[PDB]
This record gives structure tokens, C-alpha cells and sequence, in this order.
RNA sequence: UUUUUACUUAUUCAAUGAAGCGGAGCUGGAGGUCAAACUCCACGUUCUAGCAUUAAGCC
RNA sequence: UUGAUUUUUCAGGCCAACCAUCGAAAGGGAAUCCGGUUAAAAUUCCGGAACUUGGAUAUGGAUUCUUCACGGCAACGUAACUGAAUGUGGAGACGUCGGCGUGAGCCCUGGGAGGAGUUAUCUUUUCUUCUUAACAGCUUAUCACCCUGGAAUUGGUUUAUCCG
RNA sequence: AAUAGGGUGAAGCCAGAGGAAACUCUGGUGGAGGCUCGUAGCGGUUCUGACGUGCAAAUCGAUCGUCGAAUUUGGGUAUAGG
């Protein structure tokens, strides 16, 4: 279900793919939700949960590995993580 | 083109040590050096070394597997087996 | 061996505690972008070293040799 | 590597001659994230040692 | 006659193993306090090849609970372990592959490998690639444990004994035929001075109790008694039957 | 006299740079407590390829 | 290993897993080159120019009043620019084959400055000299890495299809 | 430590063509193999050649086997007379 909602994110809304694009919406404040493949490096996780701490923004952790959470945003390549910047018709945020 | 009808790899083997155990070495080494997914960054960059030894290129990770596949179906069926054992212990 | 590009500092070294000898040696060169003119080269021989000073100006070359410590021993090539 | 000056051998950093930079840079994030960890999991523990 | 094949390899003279090129023995950790009451942890900082052995080798590293210093082991890899792994080993270890754990820690059905036959011994049991043990049951007013071995046997060792959880990586290497006599001469290149054989009844009857005849042939039942003596114990020594294997055993 | 199984010190096997053995006692978790606290278990380390060495503190 | 003591006595502080020894003139390994020289020696002699190791040791520079230096976002830079026990690493230190790339020496070749040969005829011709060591300084590179940025209309890219 | 120069052309990869799919065809590229022709090398088939009181107590000539590996080889080292 959240795979739905965070594909009408990817077609109506804004976001940011990858880790060095997610930490800057993080320091930034611009980010609402931060969403963590299953298969990323816990040290990298652990960090970006600790970003998100500090910017108290809410982490998902997404059940599938960077290959299925690309496809899932409709992309041809890997992501090992996103931020979702403006939740548009989608009701990602209100779910997580 | 293709160039063999059946061989494949075997053909660097000619005509020598008789079709069956050229069919049976094709479908082992075709899975000695094939690429598989790594479970770590997930790029298909993992190759076997020695026997049992499966390195990822990109993130440098080395995993023991079996002979000639990454996995075994053998070391399969024992991940979940001790997976299903560690629940009941632990609850 | 060193070459030193600095005359000042050349004439500093010339005159350490542990300088021999000088050689003062001329060389016929040429530009190849004009005509013929006279390179001379400055060389001090020290315990570990010997330094070279290069000087194309075929008169500051005459001013530092007079310049040089009376004392050092002077070879002209 | 006994006849040359230090500047040669190393790099003026943590581990400056020893360890990549890259490798240093993990090494700090790691030490840092694991011991905040530590004290998150030592203050819900003693959350734990006084209402269980 | 002559002094025959068998009996010149006691010596041990051009039959001794080829170990230069080999990686360290493959033991668990000596069994200490860590281990007996508690856990300790080690990361996994290798997974290299052993020349002579099937089995990759892992090289882990622990901290030693006395000094300060760090303790390298040489372990047999597991299948499914990989570099940067923490392996725990001791009575409160976890039930996960690669950790070392008591037999009498592991519920029945656990597949464990390098499982010592004697508390301490480090290692005997299930160690060539794809093999390992199968913990049977367990006897605790006893303190014993049953477990099957790769040859299909049932032993009885003490709940004490250690084994890793897992499979010996390497499995399947016998699957692949070798092709070639070369493939077999750099297979004993690096183990020992076995290979090639020559057959006794292709020799002389000084070199072997079978050589010698007008025909290429045994000559005696090649079944040899198991109270026999050196230069006798050549064909089937203590053989209990003979011919193809019909039916189950 | 014969069979079995108890002891450990002779003897035998193994390991370690002979490091934590045996018993008891402190602390919790429990039994339902029918005197009075007896019995059992545990008694500092588990998201992460970091660090831990030459005692701080109290009397 | 120090602080020593001149009291030629000591005070201690650390450790002692392993560690007798022999075993390579093709393995590992501190450091030298050029020119000349003999009847016969030369990387050994002569001339010049270097280098390493061990020891002693002064001067200059550097550093300190924010005591044990500064600069760069960073990769990292530098003339230097405390660091015991103990520990962790690196170098020593490593198969084989294939094509590709770069360099060096050699081969080939143009002009010019010399010398020799042919020349009945022809041949601006045929042959030959035109070199630069170890070492010192500055500069110089595939690979790798850093900063910026955020990529599908997927792009970059090798002889060999790998990378994001 | 050593091992000319060729032939063949395995995987992998690129492009094009055909097909609803499962898939097929073509042209390149690539450079595999106890592959192959053939030097050095290692060996020793035949002439039952020479020689056969020899150049030689095993050689000489032609012819031949093999020639990138179970290859060839120096030195060090181990194994000692039932
Ligand atoms: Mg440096
Ligand atoms: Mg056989
Ligand atoms: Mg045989
Ligand atoms: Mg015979
Ligand atoms: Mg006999
Ligand atoms: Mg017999
Ligand atoms: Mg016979
Ligand atoms: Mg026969
Ligand atoms: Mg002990
Ligand atoms: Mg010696
Ligand atoms: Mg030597
Ligand atoms: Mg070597
Ligand atoms: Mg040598
Ligand atoms: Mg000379
Ligand atoms: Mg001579
Ligand atoms: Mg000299
Ligand atoms: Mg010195
Ligand atoms: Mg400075
Ligand atoms: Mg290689
Ligand atoms: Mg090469
Ligand atoms: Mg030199
Ligand atoms: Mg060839
Ligand atoms: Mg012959
Ligand atoms: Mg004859
Ligand atoms: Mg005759
Ligand atoms: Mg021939
Ligand atoms: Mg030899
Ligand atoms: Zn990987």
C-alpha cells in the first residue's frame, strides 16, 4: 500500500533521490519524510536516522533493497534512499 | 552469430573426454562464472575467487558460498532452519 | 651538484668556513635568437657540494668575481 | 623511508600515513554514532529498571 | 621380495604433505572464561583460500581479555559468512551462522560444523566443504549430545563441546568432473606425493603381492584380514561384502 | 573366588604464556509464601569492519 | 631503558608469547658513477663528482609569552614543526597468459658542419663523427581521490562493456 | 631461470534481421584450449644409414616425436642396500 502512495509522491509531488541529496534536505529542513532501503549500510543508516533526529523528521524504512525501491519511484536505477520534500495528492505522510 | 549449437563454454574443450562429462563441466562452469546480485549494495558485481570465496567489486565484500554457485541450496535450507530454531528459543 | 640561482645568495655561501676552491669558467654560447655572447659559470667546491652559479651577463659576471672572498683560491677555465 | 623527512612519510591528519582519508572519515562517524547509541541504550535501560 | 608402496610412506620421506603455500591450522579459539560462562566477539577480517583444503578459511579477530592485544584466529568458513561480520562464540551466544556455540546450547535439528569430539580439542568433526553435523538430541542429566556425523554414524559427545552454526562453505566441488590428469596433478601439487598410482598387478611380484603372471590378474582373494600384516594389507582389508552396492546398507 | 558400580592418589590422554576451578556468600527474577525466608535461575558485552593498554574515585 | 653516582656504589621502570645455531656468491638485502690509465688490475687504481651507515657535534634556520608550527572547504601542502611503555598497520612480499598504451636502447630517415670511397659514364652520391653517467633542483601521470552539481530523450566510455 | 613466427577461433560483448511469445538468424568483436603447424628446447621413430680395434665404453648424418604445459632446466635439500 505505501508502495501506491509513494508512487503518487514520485508523479505529483517533490523529492530528492540519493544520500547526498537527502542529507542536504535534512540540514536544510525541507524534508518531511526520509525513506531507507532495507539493504543500505547501517552505518550510513544509523546516520541519516540521526540527521532526521536532529531535524525531527520522520524515518521510514522501506522492505525492499535500493534495486526495488527505484523501481518503485519509477526510476531505471538504484536508491539507496530518498526524501520526500512536498507530499503532493498523496497521503504519504499522515500513513508512513 | 551463434557460434555453438550446444557447447557453449565447453567448446574450448574440443573434441576430448567425452560428450556427457563436457555437458556435465558446461552447467557448473557456467555458474562459476557467471555475475549475481550482491546482497549488500545490490550492483551485479559479484564474482568467485577460489572455491567458495564471492567477491563484490564495488563494495569490496567477500562472502563464503559454495563451489560453484554463491549459494548452495543446501546453505539455503539451513539459514531458514536455524532462522525457525532461533525463534522458538528466543520466543 | 647544487645550482644556485640567487647571487646573493652565492656570494653568501662563497665565503662559508669550509669553501676550497672556485672555478670561474667561460663558455662561447649562442642564442640561436640573436648572436654570440659569453656565459661564464661561477662553481664553489664545498665539503659535501659543488655549487654552480650560472651568469649569462658577461658584466655582472665581472663584478661578482671581484666580489668573491680574496682569500679562495680561484682557477680560471 | 629512514633517510627522508617526515613531510614524506605521512599526512597531517588522524592515522595521516597509516589510514586513507575515507577510511579515517568512517572510523569518526562510527565512533560517534555507536557510543551516542550506547548511552540511548543505558538510559532506556534504567527506564526499564524502575517500572518493570 | 621388495618393500612395498604402503609400507614406504610411514617413513615419510617424498610422502610428507606439501604445506608451504598453507594459510595457518584451522582450530576454534582456545576455550577460556569468555567462552565458558559468557560470549566474546570478533569481526570477521578475511575469507582466503587454503591451498590443499575445499574449505575457504576465515581469519577473525578478538580482543584478548587479559592484555592488551589483539588475537587472530584461523576458522573454517562457514557458508554465508562475509567480511566484517561479528562472530560471537561462547555458552550465551546466539544461534546465528558462524557463531560458536556448546552442543548443549543448540536445539535439536541445528546444523553445526568443525564440532570438537572432546571438550577443548578445537575442531574434529564436519570440516570439509559442504559438510557438517546434526545435533540429534540431548541427554542433559548426563550432559551428552547425539549427533549424526557426514558419514551417516551416530555419536554421543558432551554438551560442553563446541561447534559453528552452518554449513562448511565450498560445498559442491565434487560435482564438477576433473577432466584431465592434469587437473589431478595440480590437485596433489599442493597436498602430497599420492598421485599418479600405479596398479600392484601391473608390477613385479617383489613390488606388490598382486604383480607378477601371464595375465594381468589378482590371483588370491583381494579381501585381506583385518589381522594381516605390512606388505599383506593390500586390496580390501576387512572387507565385510564385495561387489556393486545393491539396496540400501 | 566371580559380576556390577562408587572413590582418587598410582597410571594413561589433552590443553594453556598453567586466568578466573570447587564451595559459600552478596544482588535481583521467580515458587505461594503458612514461619521465615527454604528451593530454582541469572547475576555488567548483540542494528554498525570505531575505541578499550601504563585506575579514576572513595576510606 | 632512563635519571645517574662520581657515593665507581646505584635507584628503579618495563617487559621475557616466540627467540641456540647452521641453511641461498640465482631468493630477501644500506650506499658509486663517468672519463683516463697497465705488458698483464680495475664499478677496486688516477681525476673529478656523489652516496649510505655508525658516531660526535656547533652554527644558521625553525618553534615557544595561546608552550610542543602554520596553510587548504577538501583531497592534502611544507625546510623544520616533543612523544616512553605498549599496540595497530604498511613496506620487505611474490603465479601465469592475452591484447593495448607509454618510455628507453636499437633500427630507419631530413638539413647542416667535417673526414673517407667511387667518378670512362652516372650518382646534390656510398660509408662514417655529431655523445652526455651516477647524483641535485624544478617540472612532468595513467590510476586513485576531493569540491561543485544532480542525471531517461539514459549518458560517459575501452581494441577488449564496464561505470553512474 | 627458459620457451621465434603462424593457423584455428570457445565464452563474454556490439550491431542488424525475423517472431505474438517462447525465441531464432546474420555480420563483427573477443582471444579460450593438458588445441594445432612449426623454430629454440626436450626426446629418440626409421634408415635395421655411417661407424662398429669409433671422434665416441652409445657417437655421427638424414628422417622423425613433441614444442605453453602431467613443459624444460640450474642450484639447495630429503630418501641408502633386503
Ligand atoms: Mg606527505
Ligand atoms: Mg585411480
Ligand atoms: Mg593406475
Ligand atoms: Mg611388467
Ligand atoms: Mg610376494
Ligand atoms: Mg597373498
Ligand atoms: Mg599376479
Ligand atoms: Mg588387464
Ligand atoms: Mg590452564
Ligand atoms: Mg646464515
Ligand atoms: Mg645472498
Ligand atoms: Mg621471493
Ligand atoms: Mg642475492
Ligand atoms: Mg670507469
Ligand atoms: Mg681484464
Ligand atoms: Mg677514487
Ligand atoms: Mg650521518
Ligand atoms: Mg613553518
Ligand atoms: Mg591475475
Ligand atoms: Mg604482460
Ligand atoms: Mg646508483
Ligand atoms: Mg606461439
Ligand atoms: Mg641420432
Ligand atoms: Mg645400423
Ligand atoms: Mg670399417
Ligand atoms: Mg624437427
Ligand atoms: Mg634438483
Ligand atoms: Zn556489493
Amino acid at each position: 500500500n505505501i508502495n501506491s502512495k509513494l508512487a503518487l509522491t514520485i508523479k505529483s509531488g517533490k523529492y530528492t533521490l540519493g544520500y547526498k541529496s537527502v542529507v542536504k534536505s535534512l540540514r536544510t529542513g525541507k524534508a518531511k519524510l526520509v525513506i531507507i532501503a532495507a539493504n543500505t549500510p547501517v552505518l550510513r543508516k544509523s546516520e541519516l536516522e540521526y540527521y532526521a533526529m536532529l531535524s525531527k523528521t520522520p524515518v521510514y524504512y522501506f522492505q525492499g533493497g535500493n534495486n526495488e525501491l527505484g523501481t518503485v519511484c519509477g526510476k531505471l536505477f538504484r536508491v539507496g534512499t530518498l526524501s520526500i520534500l512536498d507530499a503532493g495528492d498523496s497521503d504519504i505522510l499522515s500513513s508512513i | 552469430t551463434k557460434r555453438t549449437k550446444k557447447v557453449g563454454i565447453t567448446g574450448k574443450f574440443g573434441v576430448r573426454y567425452g560428450s556427457s562429462l563436457r555437458r556435465q563441466t558446461k552447467k557448473l562452469e557456467v555458474q562459476q562464472h557467471a555475475k549475481y546480485d550482491c546482497s549488500f549494495c545490490g550492483k551485479r558485481t559479484v564474482q568467485r575467487g577460489a572455491t567458495g570465496i564471492w567477491n563484490c567489486k564495488s563494495c569490496k565484500k567477500t562472502v563464503a558460498g559454495g563451489a560453484y554457485t554463491v549459494s548452495t541450496a543446501a546453505a539455503a535450507t539451513v539459514r531458514s532452519t536455524i532462522r525457525r530454531l532461533r525463534e522458538l528459543a528466543e520466543a | 651538484a647544487r645550482e644556485i640561482k640567487d647571487i646573493k645568495e652565492f656570494v653568501e655561501l662563497a665565503r662559508r668556513s669550509d669553501i676550497k676552491s672556485a672555478i670561474v669558467k667561460v663558455n662561447a654560447k649562442v642564442n640561436a635568437n640573436g648572436k654570440k655572447f659569453k656565459q661564464t659559470k661561477f662553481k664553489v667546491r664545498g665539503s659535501r657540494y659543488q655549487y654552480t652559479l650560472v651568469v649569462n651577463d658577461a658584466s655582472k659576471a665581472k663584478k661578482l668575481q671581484q666580489s668573491l672572498p680574496p682569500t679562495l683560491k680561484i682557477t680560471n677555465l | 623511508y629512514a633517510q627522508v623527512s617526515k613531510t614524506h612519510k605521512t599526512v597531517q591528519r588522524a592515522y595521516g600515513g597509516s589510514r586513507c582519508a575515507n577510511c579515517v572519515k568512517e572510523r569518526i562517524v562510527r565512533a560517534f554514532l555507536i557510543e551516542e547509541q550506547k548511552i540511548v541504550k543505558r538510559v532506556l535501560k534504567e527506564q526499564q529498571d524502575k517500572e518493570k | 621380495g621388495r618393500v612395498i608402496r604402503n609400507q614406504r610412506k610411514g617413513a615419510g620421506s617424498i610422502f610428507t604433505s606439501h604445506t608451504r603455500l598453507r594459510k595457518g591450522a584451522a582450530k576454534l579459539r582456545t576455550l577460556d572464561y569468555a567462552e565458558r560462562h559468557g560470549y566474546i566477539r570478533g569481526v570477521v577480517k578475511q575469507i582466503i583460500h587454503d591451498p590443499g583444503r575445499g574449505a575457504p578459511l576465515a581469519k577473525v579477530a578478538f580482543r584478548d581479555p587479559y592484555k592488551y592485544k589483539l588475537r587472530e584466529e584461523t576458522f573454517i568458513a562457514n557458508e554465508g559468512v562475509y567480511t566484517g561480520q561479528f562472530i560471537y562464540a561462547g555458552k550465551k551466544a546466539s544461534l546465528n551462522v558462524g557463531n560458536i556455540l556448546p552442543l548443549g546450547a543448540c536445539p535439536e535439528g541445528t546444523i553445526v560444523s568443525n564440532v570438537e569430539e572432546k571438550v577443548g580439542d578445537r575442531g574434529a568433526l564436519g570440516r570439509t566443504s559442504g559438510n557438517y553435523v546434526i545435533i540429534i538430541g540431548h541427554n542433559p542429566d548426563e550432559n551428552k549430545t547425539r549427533v549424526k556425523l557426514p558419514s551417516g554414524a551416530k555419536k554421543i559427545i558432551s554438551s560442553d563441546a563446541r561447534g559453528v552454526i552452518g554449513v562448511v562453505a565450498g560445498g559442491g566441488r565434487i560435482d564438477k568432473p576433473l577432466l584431465k590428469a592434469g587437473r589431478a596433478f595440480h590437485k596433489y601439487k599442493v597436498k602430497r606425493n599420492s598421485w599418479p598410482k600405479t596398479r600392484g598387478v601391473a608390477m613385479n611380484p617383489v613390488d606388490h603381492p598382486h604383480g607378477g603372471g601371464n595375465h594381468q590378474h589378482i590371483g588370491k582373494a583381494s579381501t585381506i584380514s583385518r589381522g594381516a600384516v605390512s606388505g599383506q594389507k593390500a586390496g580390501l582389508i576387512a572387507a565385510r561384502r564385495t561387489g556393486l552396492l545393491r539396496g540400501t546398507q
